[PDB]
């Protein structure tokens, strides 16, 4: 029954989003992920394409920092484009995982 | 040997003959005024009578 | 042309480490004595008469 | 070789140090 | 183990840097304080400064009916009755 | 009450001139190492 | 390897964690109070080991000793009064380390993260036995006050803090206690300190963005010897500033009066690393409750780790958290002032409300609002 | 480290023996590659733009006798010591000493 609530989260979805600063760096939501076991997993297995994106993406985005500068205006991630890339890995090695406790019960 | 050996050290530190020889070792009368009220340091903490 | 001051500076007292760490002993004892020299004047010039050094006439010899 | 001239100017540095910083 | 051959991989990527006696270490600092200092300033102001305001108006308040009600010594209840 | 009270002010004194020939000067060291890492810029040539 | 001086010897290998370490790029000025922390470790202890070189440690005397360590001994008042105010910087020091851990999730780190607080907990109980040293009006008192409420414990308790004191006051037996472990803490603390840095040196330094920087890492000699050592500068200068411009100004207490045991300042409290866990206290009608609550103020750090709920461990990213862990810190310094007013209405309503916000903001608010953020991400 | 350990030493620690030997490697190789005939002519023609006119190939034995262990402390001082390097790689360059690294290594403190 979502369809004036759930077609304005995107809102302040959008909102948040360019709220978090990360927006700003160069950087898209995948890449600020912490860096857990799962996540790790799913990064290995990453093609040489995206993964060595995201060792740019995070070299440009650490040098960022450094500086304390933020990038031009015209080079930053837009919501619209919302690589979820390392989600479907990710969610395997999860998947994965889970089902190993799983069949560990008994 | 270990219990003889810590409890020795433990007790180095619970109260000294020295300080315990004064605790609940008190007494005084008549020589203040019919009136007023005298605070003796008893036990670090004030004594009044 | 000449070196610039630093250029002069350089060629003599610092590319030996050896002369380097001479000079800043050296300079360490000379700047010690001008810093105080100029930094105690200066302490006292903000608190004229109001120190013993400006006050010991009053008692002494007579 | 070289660390007589060094050796030189590394004993005064000592020297000079102790002199003053004493 | 080893620190600094055994960090990660990290391939095509170039970088360029120049030797400290070449370059200045102060790059118009001024210039790119005001405007980094203003920029970055402008966007914490809005997430750090509130609760201090809070607790500031809460400080005065706070102080003043101290005062008050000790100092009003006759605050609770008045005089003439 | 406070007997080193005119010694002290004399130290600060000192202190504050000194401090302000030794801060400004080891923060140009601090610049003048970083600087290759500030001045860095970067280059990302995948074969892609 | 031939004439590699580090390597060479086994023992300068070990100093290589300062040369030759793996240092990220990008760091806040934040991450110079671990270094900080050192320096204050290492100053204090020079600073102390020169006082307790013309210091008494009995009832008759210690006034009078710390008294003529500043007056008559040369330059024992700025030894003296360097000490003091350090142990201030110390602190001011530590509670700038905790925050960014608390900010950026370097508390991730847990075995690193509970050395921490370990060390906290330390230097905690140093300053306070150091500061009863003196033996002055201040110290006599906050000493009974705070050990006495030991006494909360039911069963124990109060035997207990009588074991601790030596007897059934403060006289020369607890005076004469403070002053060794005063002397025997701070070096046990420096070998946790090195017990932390091994923990720490096992998986580096977190930073404003959250995300590894294996990618990006740095020479710690180059760069952040510099940065240290003017980090120092910084900090000296702050340290000399209080100590020869305003000696007594950060502190607060005034009571150079020589203790008198029937006397009493109504005023009683703490110096201003303790304020928070005071007034928390005095928001409990019951003792005892006052006394959990006191130790749960502090011990309650080793709880964020298992409370963390959102997927970045940089708080950086995360508006809603930014902002109520700024709040928190503005509930702590409303807290600190709290600490030295009189308890009485004005203030008990207020100090109430602020300890249960301090424990929402950790306890609920906080996890609530990772979660939150996490769901706008769409994470 | 122990490249730019030499070059140090070098300017600093050079013996007369060492200096002597690499001398006379210098004429050898001087001498072996004008061995046929392409060879002659390139030093030749390359020499004139070069050089100039002149073809110095008698004189290099005098110029490379002229060689003292002090004259090749001094000449390799000029050009190495307190000088800023200039250092490409084409990694695994994870390891390469960061160029202050490098920098610092043109001066003798320690190491
Ligand atoms: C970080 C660890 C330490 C901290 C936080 C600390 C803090 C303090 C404080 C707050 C005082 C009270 C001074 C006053 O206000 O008059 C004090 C006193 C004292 N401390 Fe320290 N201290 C530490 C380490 C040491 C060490 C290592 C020594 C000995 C080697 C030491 C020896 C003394 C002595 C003898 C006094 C008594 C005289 C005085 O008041 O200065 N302390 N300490
Ligand atoms: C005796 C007091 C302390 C000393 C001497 C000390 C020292 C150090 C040093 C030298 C560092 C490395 C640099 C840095 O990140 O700033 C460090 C890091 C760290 N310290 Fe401390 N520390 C002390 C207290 C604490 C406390 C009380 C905690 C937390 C409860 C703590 C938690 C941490 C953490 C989590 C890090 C790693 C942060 C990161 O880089 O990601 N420290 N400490």
């Amino acid at each position: 029954a979502v369809s004036a609530s759930s077609r304005w989260l995107e809102g302040i979805r959008k909102w948040y989003y360019n709220a978090a600063g990360f927006n700003k760096l160069g950087l898209m939501r995948d890449d600020t992920i912490h860096e857990n076991d799962d996540v790790k997993e799913a990064i290995r297995r990453l093609p040489e394409n995206l993964y060595d994106d995201r060792v740019f993406r995070i070299k440009r985005a650490l040098d960022l920092s450094m500086r304390q500068q933020i990038l031009p205006k015209e080079q930053w991630t837009k919501y619209e484009e919302d690589k979820s890339y390392l989600e479907p890995y990710l969610k395997e090695v999860i998947r994965e995982r889970k089902e190993r406790e799983e069949w560990a019960k008994k | 040997a270990a219990k003889n050996v810590v409890s020795q050290f433990v007790s180095s530190m619970s109260a000294s003959a020295d300080v315990l020889a004064m605790s609940k070792i008190e007494i005084k009368l008549s020589d203040i005024p019919e009136g007023k009220n005298m605070a003796f340091k008893w036990r670090g903490k004030p004594l009044f009578v | 042309v000449a070196p610039t001051l630093t250029a002069r500076l350089y060629s003599l007292l610092f590319r030996r480490t050896s002369t380097f760490a001479l000079t800043i002993v050296v300079g360490a004892l000379f700047f010690e004595r001008a810093f105080d020299q100029g930094a105690d004047a200066i302490y006292e010039h903000i608190n004229e008469g109001k120190l013993w050094k400006h006050i010991k006439h009053k008692y002494e010899n007579k | 070789r070289n660390w007589v001239p060094t050796a030189q100017l590394w004993g005064a540095v000592g020297a000079v140090g102790l002199v003053s910083a004493t | 183990g080893r620190q600094f051959g055994h960090l990660t991989r990290v391939r095509h990527v170039i970088t360029y840097s120049l030797s400290p006696f070449e370059q200045r270490a102060f790059p118009h600092y001024f210039s790119k304080g005001i405007p980094n200092v203003l920029r970055r300033t402008r966007a914490c102001i809005l997430r750090v400064a509130p609760p201090f305001v809070a607790f500031y108006l809460v400080y005065t308040w706070g102080t003043q009916e101290f005062e008050k009600s000790k100092r009003k010594n006759p605050a609770a209840y008045e005089n003439d009755r | 009450a406070e007997p080193e009270h005119d010694h002290r002010k004399r130290m600060g004194l000192k202190m504050l001139l000194m401090m302000g020939l030794l801060l400004p000067l080891v923060y140009a060291m601090k610049r003048h190492k970083w600087s290759v890492l500030k001045s860095r810029k970067l280059a990302y040539r995948p074969p892609k | 390897m031939t004439n590699i001086r580090k390597s060479h010897p086994l023992m300068k290998i070990v100093n290589n964690a300062f040369i030759d370490l793996p240092a990220p790029s990008n760091i806040s000025s934040w991450w110079n109070f671990g270094s900080l922390l050192g320096i204050c470790l290492i100053l204090q202890i020079l600073t102390g080991l020169f006082l307790a070189m013309h210091y008494t440690s009995d009832t008759t005397t210690a006034f009078s000793s710390v008294t003529h360590i500043c007056r008559d001994v040369n330059y024992g008042w700025i030894i003296r009064y360097m000490h003091a105010n350090g142990a201030s910087m110390f602190f001011i020091c530590l509670y700038m380390h905790v925050g960014r851990g608390l900010y950026y999730g370097s508390y991730t780190f847990l075995e690193t993260w509970n050395i921490g607080v370990i060390l906290l907990l330390t230097v905690m109980a140093t300053a306070f036995m150091g500061y009863v040293l003196p033996w002055g009006q201040m110290s006599f008192w906050g000493a009974t006050v705070i050990t006495n409420l030991l006494s909360a414990i039911p069963y124990i308790g109060t035997n207990l803090v009588e074991w601790i004191w030596g007897g059934f006051s403060v006289d020369k037996a607890t005076l004469t206690r403070f002053f060794a472990f005063h002397f025997i803490l701070p070096f046990i603390i420096m070998a946790i300190a090195m017990v932390h840095l091994l923990f720490l040196h096992e998986t580096g330094s977190n930073n404003p963005t959250g995300i590894s920087s294996d990618v990006d890492k740095i020479p710690f000699h180059p760069y952040y010897t510099i940065k240290d050592i003017l980090g120092a500068l910084l900090l000296i200068l702050a340290l000399m500033l209080l100590v020869l411009f305003a000696p007594d100004l950060l502190g607060d207490p005034d009571n150079y009066t020589p203790a008198n045991p029937l006397n009493t300042p109504p005023h009683i409290k703490p110096e201003w690393y303790f304020l928070f866990a005071y007034a928390i206290l005095r928001s409990i009608p019951n003792k005892l409750g006052g006394v959990l609550a006191l130790a749960f103020s502090i011990l309650i750090l080793a709880l964020i780790p298992l409370l963390h709920t959102s997927k970045q461990r940089s708080m950086m990213f995360r508006p809603l958290s930014q902002c109520l862990f700024w709040a928190l810190v503005a509930d702590l310094l409303t807290l600190t002032w709290i600490g030295g007013q009189p308890v009485e209405h004005p203030y008990i309503t207020i100090g109430q409300l602020a300890s249960v916000l301090y424990f929402l903001l950790i306890l609920v608010l906080m996890p609530t609002a990772g979660t939150i953020e996490n769901k706008l991400l769409k994470w | 480290f122990v490249l730019q350990g030499q070059w140090m030493r070098l300017c600093t620690s050079a013996t007369e023996s060492e200096v002597l030997r690499g001398k006379n490697l210098l004429r050898n190789a001087l001498v072996s590659h004008l061995d046929g005939t392409t060879p002659v002519c390139e030093d030749i023609g390359r020499s004139l733009l070069t050089y100039g006119r002149r073809i110095p190939l008698a004189e290099w034995e005098s110029r490379i006798a002229e060689v003292d262990a002090r004259v090749v402390r001094e000449v390799c001082s000029k050009y190495f010591y307190d000088q800023c390097p200039a250092v490409a790689g084409f990694g695994p360059i994870e390891q390469l000493p960061d160029y202050n690294r490098i920098r610092s290594g043109m001066f003798w403190l320690r190491f």
